[PDB]
C-alpha cells in the first residue's frame, strides 16, 4: 500500500502509558477537599491524611448543583491563600439519567474554575475521578459521562495553565491508590496533566501514532445506515462516502431534515451515487423519538449502521461554561447517541461509528462546550466496545467542507496547528478504522511544527511525547 | 525479589492488574466483540 500511508499521517491513538507518581513536594498553606455532602465519603478521609502530611492543611469546600459561580470564590477568599484543591465529587456518582451531560461533577467543577478565575488565587486544581477513562480497552469506563470532565479539563488547561492542574483518575471502589499517590501526583514536576492511578501503577495519557497494515478484513454499508444529523456536513460526506461504497439503505436523520439547507440536493447525491435514501425530520434527543423511528424502520432491511453525527455548538468558552448550560449546548450528541445504545444494544450493528472531534482529544479554546460531548462518545465507545457492543468513536479534525465544528476555532487552529483534511482521504481514514474495528481514533492533520508553540507553548505536557515527529 | 513475593502471597494480593502498555501491543485489535476474529485476546489483563 501507498495511498494508505497518508492515512497512516491521518490517525493516532490515545494510549495510556506508565509514567512517574511526580515528585513529592512538601507542600503549604492549604489543598481544599472540594466535594459534595449528601453521603459521608472515605474517600475525604483518604486525601485529608496524604495532604495533612503533605505540609498543608485540608479544608472541606461542600459545592451543590449549580450554587452559584461565585459562592466557591469567596470561601477560597475566606480560607486564604491556597496552594491546590483536589475535586473529589466525581467519585462513585451515578450519571443522571436526564442527560449525560447534565451530571453534576461538570457543572460544580467548571463552576469552581470560574470561582478560581474570579477569586485572584492561581492555585492549581486536580480533579479526582473514579474510573472516568481507561488505561486501555482491557480496564471497562464506569460513567462514559465522567469522561466529559476528563475533556473539559484538557480544554480548560489552555485557558489557565496556573489555576488547572489535571486530572488524576482512580479505580471504581478502591480509595488505596489515592493515599500511595496523591501527594507525590499533585506536587510532581513531571507536567502530566492526565493522571490514572491503578493497581499497576500510575499511567498518563499520550497520543500515539497508529499503524495502519491494511487489514484484509473490509467493512460494508449493508443494511439500512441510520445516520444522525445526516443533512449536516460531518454527516454528509460521510452519507455520500457511503453511497459510494454500495450501501443499500440510507436513513439520514435530523430535526431540520426535509427542512434543511442543503437536504434536497444532498438526497440527490446520494440516490445518484447509492439507492434508498431517506431524509427524516426527527428528533434523537427524545428516547421515545428515537425508539419509534427504529421501529418505523422498514423491516425488510436491518439496522447495523448507525452512524451518529448530530452535534449542536455555540460557544465554547470556559468564563460562561456552565454543565446544565453544556447540557442543552450539545444535548444532540450525548442524549442522542445514549438512546442510540440503549436501542441498539438488542440490534447486531456492524458499525456504530460515534462520531467526535478533537477537542476531547486535546484542548482547544472555543471548544469547552463541544469537548464534553465528544468526551462521552470517546467513553461510550469504549465501553460499549469493551462491552459485547459494537463501536467506534473516530474524532475527526477541521472537516474541510462541514460547518459544525468549523467556526472561529477551526479557522483559528488552521495556522497554528490541525489543518482542514480532504474528505477523500478522511473516507478512506474512517473505512480503515473500521477494518481493524478501532475503539477510538483520532483522525487528524495536526502539523507538530506549529502545534509544539501553539499546545506546550503555554503548558509543557507529555501527553504528545509518544508521537515521533513531535519533537519539532 | 524474593521477600517482596511474601507480602504480596501472604496478606492475599491478586497480582492480575492489566495488559502492559510499555511493549507497544496494539491493545484495540487485541479486543473486539466477535470471540473468533483472528488477532484478538479474550482475557482483559492479566499479572504482567
Amino acid at each position: 500500500s501507498t495511498e494508505v500511508d497518508e492515512v497512516s499521517a491521518l490517525r493516532y491513538r490515545i494510549e495510556w502509558r506508565p509514567t512517574g507518581a511526580g515528585e513529592p513536594a512538601r507542600l503549604d498553606g492549604t489543598w481544599l477537599v472540594a466535594k459534595y455532602a449528601g453521603t459521608a465519603d472515605e474517600t475525604s478521609t483518604a486525601a485529608r491524611e496524604a495532604l495533612e502530611s503533605a505540609g498543608a492543611r485540608v479544608r472541606e469546600l461542600v459545592v451543590d448543583a449549580r450554587c452559584g459561580r461565585d459562592e466557591l470564590a469567596e470561601r477560597l477568599r475566606s480560607v486564604g491563600e491556597v496552594a491546590g484543591v483536589l475535586s473529589l465529587l466525581a467519585v462513585d456518582e451515578a450519571e443522571p439519567e436526564e442527560a449525560p451531560l447534565a451530571l453534576a461533577s461538570l457543572a460544580d467543577t467548571l463552576s469552581l474554575v470560574q470561582a478560581m478565575v474570579s477569586a485572584e488565587l492561581g492555585c492549581p486544581l486536580w480533579t479526582v475521578t473514579e474510573s472516568a477513562v481507561a488505561t486501555g480497552p482491557f480496564e471497562r469506563v464506569r460513567n462514559a459521562a465522567h469522561g466529559a470532565l476528563w475533556g473539559v479539563g484538557r480544554v480548560i488547561a489552555l485557558e489557565n495553565p496556573a489555576v488547572w492542574g489535571g486530572l488524576v483518575d482512580v479505580p471504581a471502589g478502591s480509595v488505596a491508590e489515592l493515599a500511595r499517590h496523591l501527594a507525590a501526583v499533585v506536587s510532581g514536576g513531571a507536567g502530566e496533566d492526565q493522571l490514572a492511578l491503578r493497581a499497576d501503577g500510575v499511567y498518563g495519557r499520550r497520543w500515539v501514532r497508529a499503524a495502519a497494515p491494511a487489514t484484509d478484513d473490509e467493512w460494508k454499508p449493508t443494511g439500512t445506515v441510520l445516520v444522525t444529523g445526516g443533512t449536516g456536513g460531518v454527516g454528509g460526506q460521510i452519507a455520500r462516502w457511503l453511497a459510494r461504497r454500495g450501501a443499500p439503505h440510507l436513513l439520514l436523520v435530523s430535526r431540520s431534515g426535509p427542512d434543511a439547507d442543503g437536504a434536497g440536493e444532498l438526497v440527490a447525491e446520494l440516490e445518484a451515487l447509492g439507492a434508498r435514501t431517506t431524509v427524516a425530520a426527527c428528533d434523537v434527543t427524545d428516547r421515545e423519538s428515537v425508539r419509534e423511528l427504529l421501529g418505523g424502520i422498514g423491516d425488510d432491511v436491518p439496522l447495523s449502521a448507525v452512524f451518529h453525527a448530530a452535534a449542536t455548538l455555540d460557544d465554547g468558552t470556559v468564563d460562561t461554561l456552565t454543565g446544565e448550560r453544556i447540557e442543552r449546548a450539545s444535548r444532540a450528541k450525548v442524549l442522542g447517541a445514549r438512546n442510540l445504545h440503549e436501542l441498539t444494544r438488542e440490534l447486531d450493528l456492524t458499525a456504530f461509528v460515534l462520531f467526535s472531534s478533537f477537542a476531547s482529544a486535546f484542548g482547544a479554546p472555543g471548544l469547552g462546550g463541544y469537548a464534553p460531548g465528544n468526551a462521552y462518545l470517546d467513553g461510550l465507545a469504549q465501553q460499549r466496545r469493551s462491552d459485547g457492543l459494537p463501536a467506534t468513536a473516530v474524532a475527526w479534525g477541521t472537516w474541510a467542507g462541514s460547518g459544525m465544528a468549523e467556526g472561529p476555532v477551526a479557522d483559528r487552529f488552521r495556522r497554528h496547528g490541525v489543518i482542514e483534511m480532504p474528505p477523500e482521504t478522511a473516507c478512506r481514514a474512517l473505512q480503515n478504522a473500521l477494518d481493524r474495528a478501532e475503539v477510538c481514533p483520532i483522525v487528524i492533520d495536526v502539523r507538530w511544527d506549529r502545534f509544539l508553540l501553539a499546545y506546550t507553548a503555554q503548558r509543557p505536557t507529555r501527553l504528545f511525547d509518544e508521537i515521533d515527529d513531535a519533537r519539532r | 525479589t524474593p521477600e517482596e513475593f511474601w507480602e504480596l502471597l501472604s496478606e492475599g494480593r491478586d497480582a492480575v492488574a492489566g495488559l502492559p502498555t510499555d511493549r507497544g501491543w496494539d491493545l484495540d485489535s487485541l479486543f473486539h466483540p466477535d470471540p473468533t476474529r483472528s488477532g484478538t485476546a479474550h482475557q482483559r489483563g492479566g499479572g504482567f
